């Protein structure tokens, strides 16, 4: 048996709700500069 | 104006809000069905004379 513990972090997150309402893709705004631009551009 | 919708609500989710933070779809508490919310028609009135 294997169990992980991915401690959560309070961090802004760009959730891409699909046509169906389920988050399909995403961007972690604080991950790297490219991700941060995507969040600022909201794209 | 209400109308039957086709938005799958999750068991814990009851209200669906709009960009302006306005509910544009609701789930009826009695019958678990999804309704569609749309503001009643409006518009400017112009008098031609
Ligand atoms: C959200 O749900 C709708 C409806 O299922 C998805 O719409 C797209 O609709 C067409 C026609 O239904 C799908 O083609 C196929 O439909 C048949 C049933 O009609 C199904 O058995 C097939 O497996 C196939 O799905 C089309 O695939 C479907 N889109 C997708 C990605 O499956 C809509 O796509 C759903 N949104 C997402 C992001 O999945």
């Amino acid at each position: 048996a294997a169990y992980y513990v991915g401690y959560l972090q309070p961090r802004t997150f760009l959730l891409k709700y699909n046509e169906n309402g389920t988050i399909t893709d995403a961007v972690d705004c604080a991950l790297d500069p490219l991700s941060e631009t995507k969040c600022t551009l909201k794209s | 104006v209400l109308t039957e919708s086709n938005k799958k609500f999750l068991p814990f989710q009851q209200f669906g809000r709009d960009i302006a933070d306005t509910t544009d779809a609701v789930r009826d508490p009695q019958t678990l069905e999804i309704l569609d919310i749309t503001p009643c028609s409006f518009g400017g009135v112009s008098v031609i004379t």
